[PDB]
């Protein structure tokens, strides 16, 4: 009942980072403190890693196991967006704002950062555990994918949105909003596929799947807290970002057909502001 | 019996055959003479023997060319080529 | 956000179901008090300001030397005696961001509105204090608006040219094409837009000195012109804009149109070169009967007949070309070409459509030349003679190239003051001064035609604003009646002022005796038809103003016959773009695109309601896209019959209307006498 | 497959382990008998042929009128008295496909080799029958080969110009840039390659009349010139090839170099503009010492000093520019720039590296001007003066723009005939005639420099072919000794013929008195050093020929002082890649790229063995890629010391070598006195 | 040396089925004979079936085994074009020209057809035989992929190009031309990836891989000749189609860095109308 409308929405949202000129951010970037620039680079690098694996591994593997040519076409399109559009856009931003050495250093930093490695290990592990014709392993990977789309990106998205909302780094911010617009529909779509599998189960099996989903969310959440503190303490925003990731965790759960898990909190209003060829006939020549 | 190697300093395959000829001289140098001629400095001999690529290996017996091998050859193939004429 | 911008954003914040239009005046007050009055350089007296501006190479000294300081001070007092206040924030923003003189570091503002107007008036008067005060009254009342080049650069040393347009004839030679590139760059560095007639250039596959299939067509010349205009980008502050015009019977017409296709490859596509297509009545006739048409190779016709393809009446010589075996051509489908034009205009808004026979049916100077092409704004229609630029150390044959001496009447302020005659005559005098003081040394044909033809362009703006603020719908027949009367009055007084200038100077424009003004053929419809309003409501709008009658037109015809006419061309309605904000007017005679304009400036969103917009006249300010394009064609054709040159007629199309609808609008415009069609704006 | 191509295909079919080089003679015999004789239109007598060719606009009637028909008949007879037979199939194929006159439908052959040679000789002699027969003997013996424009277009009506190359100085103005575009298109229409000096153009971000940061730099001019050459591309016979030369101390040097990057966007990338970089010794000094260098803004230097940056001595003025706060500049790394040059040459073969101080240290006409740039083939190093093209109706200050009339000596045929003196003198006379008969009305500076400078280019070719056919390795010291002796004799006889022409005509080239020829500085190394061969094998080659000794050079110096020099420049070695096939010669003094060239003309491959390639001289024909580039630099520097202009020195590199090896070869060339480097060919 | 360049060319060629209006083809379709309509339907179904294998297996399997983030992104983009663009385009052409029942029957026929099945299963067999971390098996699959993209499609493309060159079925012919233009670049790109593997091999292994490629080409070519006669004899075109197959086989070989196998032939004119930085270390300035 939904794939065709998602197909149409995905293809009509098609974009390339080159459509957005980035030289306009040069001055507002120059004006940020060293702490702010550091957090910003690292945040986008963490996002780049997530999209790299979502494009290389997550979306293609889910596409392989989901039945139906139209469902596969949507998932293939989403995969392309992840690595050919999203992951690449971050390099466009980096190449504009930062010198090569700072770019090299931040990519080295992703490789050695323990929270980023842990979250990649956990998510990619679940993708690679999918067994052919085994719907339960597929469900588990789809939960992981929804958590990546609708929860994990958001510790990263906070900062570009926070600047966009203050009228700073608005070209980079425009790119990020386009990425976010895509991930929102990706999270909903994968969520609907996960619910299909969940709804086939006995009540006993469903109870176990909810346990899996909640245990996984909590494990990812605890790691994301440490990641958030590590990045944002130097810019004074860790508590604010934490509220934002909890907000988005609830959206991820909802995409999976589950009740919200965290209590509602006031999000920084700055971040909220950051969001024919008809031929002629003989009678057209006389009036 | 003489193994004549037509070579040049710029020829990559000719650099690869050099150690093979040194091993061949250690094993067979009592029955085989190995002669090297640089075609960059000795164009008249290369022209006389019609040698029109490098490395070119000529087996000579008593001044006459009895066998011709073009391109790189491993030691065992050069031993087989020379042993026919010993 | 700034206080004035924040107040401007309260226009769209609706209270009690009505827009807060009164917030706009508060926006002007906040803008001035917080930005302008703080960042305008103030001097102890006007003498110190004038000395600072002339000494620092901001003003020219020659035009100020014609007046004693007492005269200049009196002129400035006259400008400030009005106590002009901008009624919308966008007007002041436009003036003090584009046209107000700023210091070399752009940090401060050197010119107020009353200062730029005073300087422009002092330039126009040329030593006359009373004339300068009259110009000051004319401009501070906002009755007449000099064009953007003239208003911006009058009396300033750091300038370009006061001429808005340059229409160049390109002859069929490599020397002529090289000179076309040179002149295009030399006129783009002056600021004015350049339009080139490429119909004389021989098509692709023609011969260069008896060797066949040698030419690459007019598309290569368009590539050269496009890169020339890109190079002369005027610092990049305003990108180099140039137009290329081609007759629809030119063989390269399909490749000429193919360059504006989005799917066109980078090896054929031109970006900075606007394109226009000149359509004689013969093409429309061929399309109407659905008979196969022929596009001709211009050089074969030139060899056979000794004359260029666009110098010959195609309605008469099309059959002669077709039955001529020595004339090369290929069969085309005129209806398919019309559909291609319609889809090209739907996709990109190009080409400009010029109905050559509509232009030349009422062209007064056909003896000098027929109008072969229009300008970049598709509203100037003047006789042009090609220049035969010969090899070096050989004398060149210099022709006539057209130039824009533009100025716009604010119909609202013109008719509120009941001064159609005075405004038209003063505007004609100012445009005459601009034409006379223009001396362009690197364009020989442009300079020669400026000296000879003495052509000026007197347009009108705020037509829709005046109609809506007076309770008249733009499509209503009363609006067309008002436009008929107003533009007949404008034409009458422009002809009268031209004849008066010819009498006072003792000279007419070159080859005036062959024009229809001298023979009296121009005044036939004016001495045979009465253009007084047919509606009592419209007739009340002209109350207190003497509407010229048939007898008055007969007296004017006799006066022109006895004394001549100084200007070959007088009236042309430009699009009137960014300067329409400063005058608080709707752009040109076109209907308004949107009731409230949503504009982005920096990190702020600015709103500009059209002037006089309110609850009572909300539906009178009907959006252009909502209008019937046929009734807009009727309105323009009613205006067009009183304008000797063309009108920048932009088509406002809905997304749902197909290419057949666009073609119907084009053919109705051709049938109604529309001379040019500027743009196809799709919403 | 054609029979001649199949017989030529039998070259690589090795029988008995040896190439069938004898099949090429069979291939040429089959080619002639089966295609050329059958497709050659024959006339009952030479009178009918000449009448048909003159009447059908194939030949000029002017140049044939100075001879009575018996004289022309006897010239043709002495052309056929040689009974010249082409030695290879590729020679005849290239001649009858590129140079032989064909009918208007390109279906039949109108000119034999002996008819092209006879017509060119009759054009050269200009009314002298004995001189015409001397030219016929010179060309039929293939001792001297006129340049491709001269050989192809001498005596023809459907012709361009006889000049192979043009060098334009572009001044820093819009008038000068537009005129440079015009002249580039005019000269590309004539068929000759155009090289432009962009070092006088002011940098990107400079000021245009108090308007700062408005310039687009030289790259906008490169885009304009690129589209001009694309437009004037000789209708598609051969794509319009142009050259842009920029000093390495120009600010736009990185932008100038980025035009040839593959990653460069289409908005900054040129495609038909070859790029060349002029490197003064100061840049090499800065790179050697690793000091940070500065590229300068030319307009700041012009404003501060009154002279263009390339008009001043970089070695002297660099410190003054750096210490001048009024001269704007940006810091660059000269070693990083050298590495960028090396990587650009590795990836694309561009830019042309020109060592300005290597040219001007031995430049005879430094008083007229320093050599600021080279031609499209980087071998024409002549003094040039920039032309100040003013506004229209304003007289232009016409300078000197280099026009190069090229001609090549076949070293093999010159040496085998023991006719260095006669060949050099006859070639000098022919080049003088070509320069005199050449007028170009659309390029005032090219015409002025052709009339005043009278500079000619007498190149040489088949150096490697002669050396290999004589058992001499191109890298051997004997080869360098032969090049030294042969080119010293060539220079001696060229100077002698120039002085004899100056004596006979009573006139020298303009500003000869300030040249080193008049002061005797040119002959210092010739009256001090003896250039006779040091090897007995090389000396035996010059047997029967009088090698100019020190006393002979002293006598020539006295003769030049007494009578002057007719030509400012005489010797320049062009690549001659096309006419080399017809003459059965290796291209230029460059070593052979391939022993047997593989060429595809149609659907059939046509192998071309090197001239004289056989089994006995196989390894003497060493391919240029396998050779040490240091030895080739040594050879060219040995040749260059006897050539007043440059040599088209192509670098033949292997894929194994890095950008550091390319930089090492470049610096060795600079250290050895190499003037210009043409290309970096990678295998 | 090449992936970013191909990325650029791929993304700038992006298009969607909706851009071409198909209905105007019915004005020439109605004038074709039964044999012409039959051949067209069968050819179209052949292309559709082969392209589906490439979208579901061929491109995604190669993307999975190739190392490199940028290569995976380009390959993902190509897979997207197969599934989201090409497959929808073929379906659109079918739905325009034939009623539902006719489409189902043609696909039933072509699904059972011996020559279509032989080539489809040969290609799919090589994709299924790729082994993790075995570059030889990957190379063999890449060869199969290049043969599909640059060779096997062309016995099919012939007919739409033949009509397109005559002014018939212009809308569907435009679509086919866009598809073909994508397959051309796909073939060139995968060819470069295969050459990279080939160049890492010993001389004996290279000779063995060449023999594999030529042997595979021969098997496919002999089946193409039979496929061609089966479809094109009824419309008298087989001789010219065979020339077009050989010409495209040569292009496929050149994509794999191999010499042409077949002699050069002219093609039907109607179809033609349709168609090492090393830094300067000093001591290099002294000699
Ligand atoms: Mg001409
Ligand atoms: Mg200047
Ligand atoms: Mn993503
Ligand atoms: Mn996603
Ligand atoms: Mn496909
Ligand atoms: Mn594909």
């Amino acid at each position: 009942d939904f794939t065709q409308m998602f197909y149409n929405q995905n293809v009509k949202q098609f974009w390339l980072p080159e459509e957005i000129a980035l030289n306009g951010d040069l001055l507002t970037w120059k004006y940020l403190g060293k702490n702010e620039q550091d957090t910003y680079m690292k945040v986008l690098a963490g996002l780049t890693l997530l999209d790299t694996e979502q494009g290389n591994t997550g979306m293609p593997i889910v596409a392989e196991h989901v039945d139906g040519h139209q469902r596969k076409a949507v998932l293939n399109f989403m995969a392309m967006m992840e690595n050919a559009v999203h992951a690449k856009s971050y390099s466009n931003i980096f190449m504009t704002l930062a010198p090569t050495e700072t770019i090299n250093e931040v990519f080295e930093w992703v490789k050695q950062n323990k929270y980023l490695q842990k979250k990649a290990q956990m998510i990619v592990g679940l993708y690679k555990a999918i067994q052919k014709d085994d719907e339960i392993s597929l469900f588990k990977a789809m939960v992981a994918s929804v958590y990546l789309e609708s929860f994990l990106f958001y510790s990263g998205f906070y900062y570009p949105l926070y600047f966009y909302g203050q009228g700073k780094l608005m070209q980079s911010g425009e790119i990020i909003n386009l990425i976010l617009r895509d991930e929102a529909i990706h999270g909903v779509y994968v969520g609907l596929l996960a619910q299909e599998i969940y709804n086939k189960q006995t009540e006993e099996k469903k109870a176990e799947l909810r346990e899996f989903a909640i245990d996984l969310l909590n494990q990812l959440y605890e790691n994301e807290l440490e990641y958030t503190e590590d990045l944002y303490d130097q810019v004074g925003l860790s508590h604010d970002v934490k509220k934002f990731i909890r907000y988005n965790a609830n959206k991820a759960l909802m995409n999976l057909g589950f009740d919200p898990y965290f209590e509602e909190e006031d999000i920084n209003p700055i971040v909220l502001n950051g969001l024919t060829v008809e031929p002629l006939k003989d009678d057209d020549f006389y009036f | 019996v003489v193994l004549a190697d037509f070579w040049a300093p710029w020829c990559g395959p000719c650099k690869m055959i050099a150690p093979v000829l040194e091993e061949l001289d250690q094993e067979m140098g009592d029955k085989l003479k190995i002669v090297k001629i640089d075609v960059d400095e000795n164009q008249e001999t290369a022209g006389k023997y019609g040698v029109m690529s490098i490395p070119t290996l000529l087996v000579l017996k008593d001044g006459e060319v009895v066998e011709t091998s073009v391109g790189f050859k491993p030691k065992e193939a050069l031993q087989e080529l020379v042993n026919k004429h010993l | 956000v700034p206080k004035w911008i924040q107040l401007n954003n309260e226009i769209m914040i609706q209270k009690d179901g009505k827009f807060q239009f009164d917030k706009d005046k508060e926006a002007v007050h906040s803008y001035f008090v917080d930005y302008i009055n703080q960042n305008t350089v103030f001097f102890h007296n006007l003498k110190e300001k004038l000395d600072y501006l002339v000494e620092n190479q901001y003003y020219e000294e020659e035009f100020l030397s014609l007046y004693s300081f007492e005269d200049i001070k009196e002129v400035f007092k006259t400008a400030y005696a009005k106590k002009f206040r901008f009624p919308s924030f966008m007007s002041a923003f436009k003036f003090y961001n584009d046209y107000a003189l700023k210091t070399n570091d752009k940090k401060k503002i050197l010119e107020r509105y009353e200062d730029r107007i005073s300087i422009v008036a002092l330039f126009f008067a040329n030593g006359d204090t009373e004339k300068a005060k009259e110009y000051v009254n004319l401009m501070i009342n906002q009755e007449y608006q000099p064009s953007t080049p003239t208003f911006l650069n009058a009396g300033r040393k750091r300038r370009g040219e006061l001429v808005s347009c340059f229409l160049l004839e390109v002859n069929d030679s490599l020397n002529d094409i090289s000179r076309a590139i040179d002149i295009s760059m030399q006129l783009s560095k002056l600021g004015g837009g350049v339009s080139l007639n490429l119909s004389k250039l021989r098509a692709k596959g023609e011969a260069i000195k008896d060797v066949e299939n040698a030419t690459k067509g007019v598309v290569g010349v368009m590539k050269l012109l496009d890169n020339a205009f890109r190079y002369a980008d005027q610092m990049g502050q305003r990108q180099g804009s140039g137009a290329a015009y081609l007759n629809i019977f030119h063989r390269d017409i399909n490749d000429f149109l193919d360059t504006k296709k989005i799917s066109a490859d980078e090896d054929v596509r031109v970006k900075t070169l606007s394109i226009g297509v000149v359509i004689p009545d013969k093409f429309v006739e061929l399309a109407r009967e659905d008979k196969a048409a022929y596009v001709f190779y211009p050089h074969t016709i030139y060899k056979e007949y000794g004359q260029h393809m666009d110098e010959m009446d195609m309605n008469e010589m099309y059959d002669k070309f077709v039955d001529n075996p020595r004339v090369k051509k290929e069969k085309i489908n005129p209806r398919k070409l019309l559909e291609k034009l319609a889809m090209l205009r739907s996709e990109s808004g190009y080409p400009y459509i010029m109905f050559q026979d509509n232009v030349n049916k009422v062209h007064a100077n056909n003896h000098i030349s027929k109008v072969k092409f229009s300008n970049l704004c598709s509203e100037v229609l003047q006789a042009s003679q090609v220049s035969s630029y010969t090899d070096y150390d050989e004398e060149d044959e210099i022709g006539l190239d057209i130039s824009c001496n533009l100025g716009s009447l604010n119909i609202l302020n013109v008719m509120e003051h009941k001064s159609i005659e005075k405004t038209v005559k003063l505007a004609t005098d100012s445009l005459t001064h601009v034409s006379e003081t223009t001396d362009i040394r690197n364009a020989p044909a442009v300079r020669r035609a400026n000296k000879a033809m003495k052509s000026i362009g007197l347009g009108a703006m705020n037509l829709h604003g005046y109609l809506a603020q007076n309770g008249i719908a733009y499509e209503s027949p009363e609006a067309r009646d008002f436009a008929n009367t107003f533009f007949m009055m404008v034409n009458f007084y422009s002809i009268q002022r031209s004849a008066e200038i010819a009498k006072e100077k003792g000279e007419t424009f070159d080859q005036y005796e062959g024009s229809t003004y001298a023979t009296g053929e121009y005044f036939d419809k004016y001495v045979s038809t009465d253009f007084s309003p047919k509606y009592e409501k419209i007739a009340n709008l002209f109350e207190g103003m003497h509407i010229p009658t048939t007898e008055d037109w007969k007296k004017l015809k006799a006066f022109v016959a006895e004394h001549g006419m100084y200007h070959s061309y007088r009236l042309c309605i430009a699009p009137t773009g960014s300067i329409s904000y400063v005058q608080s007017s709707t752009a040109s005679v076109m209907p308004i695109m949107e009731r409230i304009e949503e504009r982005t400036y920096g990190n702020s969103k600015t709103y500009y309601p059209m002037p006089g917009l309110a609850s009572n006249n909300w539906f009178f300010y009907k959006e252009a896209y909502d209008m019937d394009m046929f009734k807009v064609v009727d309105m323009i054709a009613t205006i067009q019959q009183h304008i000797d040159q063309g009108i920048s007629f932009t088509l406002f199309l809905k997304d749902t209307m197909t290419t057949r609808d666009l073609n119907r609008i084009d053919l109705y415009a051709h049938h109604r006498g529309i001379k040019t069609i500027y743009y196809a704006r799709t919403k």
